[PDB]
């Protein structure tokens, strides 16, 4: 369970900037 | 006047080994009313339970008291939220709540 | 030219409870102290990719001398049969690179593969032994090597050689 | 409001509870903020932060190492 | 609790509390006049 | 008909489920899009989420007139029997039936067999009506209402007899998607009227309370119209809609239900936007 | 071509599959005043740290000790025959193959 969480934390870090978050949300839209 | 500092001492008389200044701050506002309020909780206990509906006693002592507080939000210690509905007849303060 | 067109065409096409329980679990190599390669030694064996040779020619860099400038140590470049075949298929236009590859100081090592694809051959040697350094400028090959622990990558940055995952880099360029 | 040129700007206070040390009409020191970027939970378009009040760093006041002179 | 308090004490205390739900509307002539105005307009416009 | 009715129910629920899924997709796309266009801020829960218009049961509203049956709870009071008598006159073609020792499921099967379109059940408290249940019988929706301020024609002396003609319908205040759903159920209880009808029945929504008014108008002259109020007067408050018939409390799903213990339930309305 | 007769889709359409999947999931779920030490060193609200952090040399010593423990999971340590051989002291697994394939 801890190993699974740590993998998601890296993805959360992989977009933790404000401009990065708005980047995908236009792209998913 | 506002914006002036102040200093708090417990006793100007006598000598004590410790630091004597108790507190420090600034003046903010002047008025004729304080408007400060305190929290008061009125407590009751269930004595008859019908699924969601329960009969509560001990919160009030008369049917006039329940009428003033109809529709008020109530809750348990466990966190279940409820509402006062009506006053009962056989205990003087008992009421019905969902 | 149609050599260019055929190349881009090729790259486009490139993309019961009684039974004994048996399973293949390869052992972790004893050479590695976590992510650090201790058996990698001052005589360095470097596997050279075909496009590494060509870009060394464009940057006016001698192969052995520039590697020694990066590491301050004796370096032995290694050429596989897969890499040598790809230089030969390029033709007379790349005859200079072919002559450089056949240098008596270089280490000529055989390989018995099916196919000529040299990115697959170099990855396989990296998995097996963990004693080589990989010198390439190819981006997707570098991505595959980075997933394999304990193998440094040598590449060209500006007009000098650079190294990627080696603690004993010493005379390596700064940024 | 900056003293040098009179412009009005919006700045961040580093932490809630440092607002208690700051009063209105106080003199503060302002530095830049946000060249690297804006974190999650930060309001975009604010490019300034408050560093000192009455020439005392906010962290020193928060940690109880210094007292604000009046 | 009710035991500690005097009888009928809270009628003069003026405490503050929250009501759970919106109260039912009260009907008056003014609401009747407003509502009939809506009907009269839609009759005039023949909007059904 | 046990086997046939089960087949028609399953396909009806299947089509209803697909319609809900595609609409929920639209709301997620719409709410996500408006947030970034504002550029104010990104809620963290929004980040987690990102990373046949006509109702199926109402095929036959226009082709044929509805058939309405009105009944009460067991052992009705005297005044409840008067209220059910008045509701019969309000709905054209409606019928009122005595509830004896009739099981609820037995009533529904008889109504389905004889082609009754809709079934109405009314409850009372100390002689005043307090609840109303509207059910669309061919596996249609069931709506549960509570009555607030009931004024009967029997209370008011010397009113006379009503026009009993097919009335015009007025729907006002229903703007949200749920309000459009609710107004449909009330409207389809009535037949298609005539153009020259002078009878008007009004449903007006105000803070999730629906007012029922019944009127007849006369045009003495141009631009001036006189309204005389006739018929019962009461308020309606919806609290539940269920997909199945009122014989199916234990199996039908809930399309919408009122939640009064929500932290923000007091200040929220659902029939208007 | 039709599916296998044993398959449920052989006799079920999409309507039945939608209802059966929901039913299956639901059933499966079930006199001098000296200042104090506090005044003399205005430590204030300083984060509390362990005693090991005080000396960087002994802190590095513990990191090396733990690292050798963590390495024991990856790799086997070399040991001599300081006693007469008497078995493995653990199991002998016969199905696990650790050799490296050469190709
Ligand atoms: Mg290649
Ligand atoms: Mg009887
Ligand atoms: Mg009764
Ligand atoms: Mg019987
Ligand atoms: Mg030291
Ligand atoms: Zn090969």
């Amino acid at each position: 369970k801890e190993h699974f969480r740590a993998k998601q934390k890296e993805e959360e870090e992989k977009l933790k900037r404000q401009k990065d978050l708005r980047k995908k949300l236009f792209r998913i839209q | 006047p506002q914006g002036t500092g102040f200093l708090a001492i417990q006793s100007v008389s006598g000598i004590m080994p410790d630091f004597r200044i108790a507190a420090t701050g600034v003046v903010l506002d002047l008025d004729k009313s304080i408007k400060i309020v305190k929290k008061l909780k009125l407590t009751g206990f269930p004595y008859k339970i019908f699924k969601n509906t329960s009969f509560i006693k001990g919160m009030f002592n008369s049917a006039l008291e329940v009428a003033k507080f109809e529709g008020a939000v109530i809750r348990t210690v466990s966190g279940i939220r409820g509402q006062i509905k009506k006053a009962l007849r056989a205990p003087e303060g008992a009421f019905r709540a969902s | 030219g149609k050599q260019k067109k055929t190349r881009k065409y090729a790259t486009m096409k490139r993309m019961d409870p009684s039974a004994l329980k048996e399973r293949e679990v390869p052992q972790h190599p004893s050479c590695l102290f976590f992510q650090y390669n201790t058996q990698l030694g001052p005589p360095y064996h470097i596997l050279v990719d075909t496009n590494f040779i060509n870009f060394s020619i464009k940057a006016k860099l001698d192969l052995v001398q520039s590697m020694m400038d990066c590491l301050y140590a004796k370096c032995i470049p290694c050429i596989t049969d897969c890499v040598m075949a790809e230089i030969e298929k390029l033709g007379q236009k790349y005859r200079v690179a072919l002559r450089i590859a056949k240098d008596p100081r270089f280490e000529r090592l055989p390989c018995t593969h099916k196919g000529t694809y040299a990115d697959d051959c170099l990855v396989q040697r990296v998995t097996q032994h963990k004693c080589y350094i990989v010198a390439t400028v190819d981006r997707d090959l570098k991505r595959r090597i980075r997933k394999i622990p304990g193998v440094p990558i040598m590449y060209i940055s500006n007009h000098r050689y650079n190294i990627e995952r080696m603690p004993d880099d010493y005379g390596a360029p700064r940024f | 409001q900056l003293i040098k040129n009179g412009k009005k700007i919006t700045a961040f206070v580093p932490n809630d509870g440092c607002l208690n040390f700051i009063e209105e009409n106080d003199e503060v020191l302002v530095a830049g903020f946000g060249r690297k970027g804006h974190a999650v939970g930060d309001i975009p378009g604010v490019r300034f932060k408050v560093v000192k009040v009455a020439n005392v760093s906010l962290l020193a006041l928060y940690k109880g190492k210094k007292e604000r002179p009046r | 609790t009710a035991q500690k308090r005097p009888e009928n004490s809270l009628l003069e205390e003026t405490l503050h509390f929250d009501h759970a739900v919106r109260m039912a509307p009260v009907i008056t002539e003014e609401t009747t006049l407003q509502l009939e105005d809506i009907i009269k307009q839609r009759i005039r416009d023949q909007a059904w | 008909m046990l086997r046939r009715e089960a087949r028609l129910r399953r396909e009806y629920l299947y089509r209803k489920a697909r319609e809900e899924a595609q609409r929920s997709a639209q709301e997620r796309k719409e709410r996500l899009r408006r947030a970034l266009e504002e550029n104010r801020l990104i809620p963290t829960e929004l980040r987690r989420e990102a990373l046949s218009h006509v109702d199926d049961e109402y095929r036959w509203a226009g082709v044929e007139d509805p058939k309405v049956m009105i009944t009460t709870s067991r052992d009705p009071s005297s005044r409840l029997k008067m209220f059910a008598k008045e509701l019969k006159l309000v709905f054209p073609g409606a019928q009122r039936m005595n509830r004896g020792r009739h099981e609820v499921g037995a009533l529904v099967r008889a109504c389905k067999a004889n082609g009754v379109t809709d079934l109405l059940v009314v409850h009372e408290h100390r002689g005043t009506p307090v609840g109303l249940i509207v059910s669309h019988l061919p596996f249609g929706p069931t709506a549960y209402f509570t009555l607030c301020n009931v004024v009967m024609r029997h209370d008011i002396p010397d009113l006379g007899t009503m026009s009993e003609a097919k009335p015009h319908l007025i729907t006002h205040g229903f703007s949200s998607r749920l309000g459009k759903r609710v107004s449909d159920i009330l409207r389809y209880l009535f037949p298609v009227p005539k153009d020259d009808s002078h009878r008007v029945i009004t449903f007006a929504n105000q803070d999730d309370y629906i007012s029922f008014r019944h009127h007849v108008y006369k045009k003495t002259d141009h631009r001036n119209v006189e309204l005389t109020e006739v018929g019962p007067r009461f308020e309606l408050k919806l609290y539940m809609i269920r997909l199945g018939t009122l014989e199916q409390e234990a199996t039908a799903d809930v399309e919408w239900r009122w939640h009064p213990y929500t932290n923000t339930a007091r200040k929220r309305v659902f029939l208007s936007t | 071509l039709p599916p296998s007769p044993g398959d449920t889709s052989y006799y079920q359409d999409q309507v039945d599959d939608f209802h059966e999947a929901r039913s299956r999931a639901a059933l499966a779920k079930g006199a001098k005043r000296a200042i104090t030490y506090q005044i003399a060193k205005n430590r204030g609200l300083t984060p509390r740290r362990k005693k090991i952090d005080r000396n960087p040399r002994v802190k590095h010593r513990e990191k090396f000790r733990r690292a050798k423990i963590r390495r024991r999971g990856q790799v086997r340590e070399v040991r001599k025959e300081e006693q007469r051989y008497s078995g493995e002291l653990s199991g002998i697994r016969a199905g696990v193959k650790k050799s490296i394939k050469l190709k």
